[PDB]
């Protein structure tokens, strides 16, 4: 009857890029 | 024979380089004791001499005394540990002159081991820190809640790493596979600010979670075949050799 | 070769007196390199947990942890601490008692801290 | 090398005495170090509170608190104090005891006092 | 402080094997799964279990009514190149879920 | 042969600096007890005399007595402890001048361990008192029970500073997620009168609670970014560095 | 001397029918410093009992 | 049917700045 809840699912609508500027981490 | 070399400040405090096929000349005087050390850490097994009672053997641990004990004491004590076996050649002197307080060892061995040893660790840390040859993807793109984001996410074929500001909490990421599962996935926190966090694998998709707050991470660049670990290290330059032997 | 009247049963019983005995105060020794009791630890549980089974736990710190008088890092942020719970719930509990037994800092640091695992305002369990 | 009629059972037993020994006064030593007992002490619970699971509790001065002279200030405001509780409720009961166990001052003082806690108005538990 | 921590694998770890046998808990008995991937070390820089290394538990009681999950506890583990270690770990589900 | 320097008021009092590889030379006279200091938290482990007849030993924790017991007693004295092994040359006074009551050792690396030490934290304090080139943010607003709000707030891009005047009850604060969720943040309270509370998180929103009051704080200059704790301490003058090594 | 200060406690809590809880006073301290260990009962305005 | 009260939320009205006066503490 009741079932345990799934936590949060993210929205796939507002996709962007993680990286705006290069790491420095990568040397550039 | 060995003939100990006296220090510049005190003639009586002589040292010895350990030779396994050589005896040492000791030259005792008449009630003084001398004080035989062994190495830190080594095991006394047994003594024994050419008089017993020419000499006056003690012993605590590493740290050993012998003293004359009669006239023309001129015998041997050969003393073994599980390292070595140490060879004394115990002369009696006339004139209580030129006495040996103390004898000290220099192994040569043991230091030749443990130089080998530090320039090993030296070379496979500089081998670890060079990190040549590395190829970075950083397609990565991400969606959800994205007050939990990273401000950089890249990966250099081997690991995957997620690099979070100084005012952001750190946290859970999870291994998210076709059907869409979570699964955990180790993960190790670098950094100099340990801001980074590295995840072991290389994934098409990843999901960061904190609290009640998630964002899904995606490699927008995905390479299914990757590079091979033909060394059992994260770098081409450092092997891991099987010690174990057996 | 190796040489060698009584009475007043209830009342007098009641009259008792409680004695406690009195404190004396002391003095932390060194607050750069200590945090004490009552701190809190904000970690982000990483494992999903189901009581039906006893089992372990894992969590990693969400925030730099500083020193009493709160001038060093001493316990970094990612560390990773370790718990486990046992003896499942009873009927009308809600919180399972989740004790967490060390951490190990990223830089390898490890202490034993066998306290208490709460909920993110210090309720118990 | 080195050297070496006995009757009337029932009024009989009703009139046995009770003799309670007397007291004699003392005095305090110190009173401008010293914090005596049923001094209320005013701290702000930190940690939300649930009855559940045995835990511990944390609450944080809100006011000086001086010596029994009134004088010197002894625990200075922001103390950390740390208590516990346990055993959870039983029917009908509407306050769980509370006991405080150790108090930090902000300059590092630090004195186990065992004290019970008790609401805004000194209520137990 | 921990020792060496490029031969080390740490408490909370999480290994990830995929389960050879398929279980049924009428009768005790023994299991046995292969990790999917490399496990390095705690420094994250030497791979100290292989991918393939094969793992051996076992489970034993039953389950109570009420419950959905056996707990397996997991024996050892031997490496593709003959490294053997005796681990008895908790087994959990693909997200820690104990059992 | 390190000579016993004699002081300046006595020279039955004599000081010695200590030497791996020199030995002390004791003058002893006839009748008399000489005192030999070891350093505190010294574990005598083991001694040896040439005579254990000519002079007498009696040994206390750290605490050396001897006294000759016998005629031309010229012997010598190797006692070992865990830290280091003493070496004397008891060459008897025959004229009973010129005593030598107690002899007092100085080491010099166990004192420039210790000033080391001493240099290093003076150093640390200046660094961390001295608090160069922050930058601090006053965009804060309260909304709420204004009677328990604090008279200034700050932060320095590490910490958050409340500062509440000399009649109001501290309150308890209360870190404030995106979704409104509240959560327990360390804190200290420091000033000069206890004023301020600094919590160790820089947050968009926070919460101030007192009974049955509540007031929000609302951060309106948040940096996400702030800046990096590469040092390991509050401050970008002091690095924690790892003692233990293991 | 007023505004001493006593101390006291008690324990065990109520029965039925019962509506007076027992009451034993432990210490005082004088505003001066002196203390005396008074283990006396506590009672109502007029003396009764609890 | 019963849950346990919230504490109290503030009210996002009168929102005024906390810091009326530069504090000593930042030298200023």
């Amino acid at each position: 009857c009741a079932s345990a809840p799934k936590p949060k699912q993210p929205s796939d609508f507002n996709r962007e890029p993680v990286n705006k500027t290069v790491p420095v981490e990568i040397q550039r | 024979l060995d003939v100990p070399s006296s220090s510049r400040y005190d003639h009586r405090i002589r040292y010895v380089t350990y030779n396994p096929a050589d005896v040492v000349q000791v030259d005792t005087v008449l009630g003084v004791a001398t004080h035989i050390m062994l190495e830190e850490g080594e095991q006394y097994l047994t003594h024994a001499f050419g008089d017993s009672e020419a000499y006056a053997f003690a012993r605590k641990g590493r740290h050993i005394f012998i003293k004359p004990q009669a006239e023309l004491a001129n015998t041997n004590l050969i003393v073994v540990t599980d390292r070595r076996s140490y060879k004394f050649r115990l002369q009696m002197r006339n004139d209580r002159n030129g006495a040996m307080y103390e004898l000290a060892f220099r192994y040569p061995d043991t230091q030749a081991r443990q130089t080998r040893e530090a320039n090993a660790r030296a070379a496979v840390e500089a081998a670890f820190e060079q990190r040549v040859g590395a190829y970075y993807n950083l397609k990565y793109m991400m969606s959800g809640d994205k007050d939990i984001a990273p401000v950089n996410a890249w990966d250099d074929g081997r690991f995957t790493y997620f690099k979070f500001s100084a005012n952001a909490d750190l946290p859970s990421i999870y291994f998210v596979d076709a059907e869409g599962n979570e699964s955990l996935v180790p993960r190790t926190t670098v950094g100099s600010s340990n801001n980074i966090i590295a995840v072991h694998k290389v994934n098409p998709k990843w999901m960061i979670r904190l609290g009640n707050r998630a964002l899904a991470i995606f490699n927008e660049a995905y390479d299914p075949n990757g590079v091979p670990n033909d060394t059992g290290t994260a770098s081409p330059a450092v092997r891991r050799v099987n010690k174990g032997g057996n | 070769l190796t040489a060698g009247g009584g009475g007043g049963g209830e009342l007098a019983e009641k009259l008792q007196p409680m004695r406690l005995s009195g404190s004396s105060a002391g003095r932390l020794g060194n607050r750069d390199m200590l945090i004490t009791q009552g701190t809190q630890l904000d970690c982000v549980l990483e494992t999903r947990l189901v009581t039906t089974q006893p089992g372990m736990t894992t969590c990693h710190l969400t925030r730099d942890v500083y020193s009493t008088s709160g001038r060093v890092v001493l316990l970094d942020r990612g560390s990773k601490v370790v718990g486990f719970y046992q003896g499942g719930l009873r009927q009308g509990q809600a919180r399972i008692f989740v004790q967490w037994s060390r951490i190990e800092t990223p830089s390898g640091v490890v202490i034993n801290l066998d306290s208490p695992g709460t909920g993110p305002l210090g309720e118990a369990g």
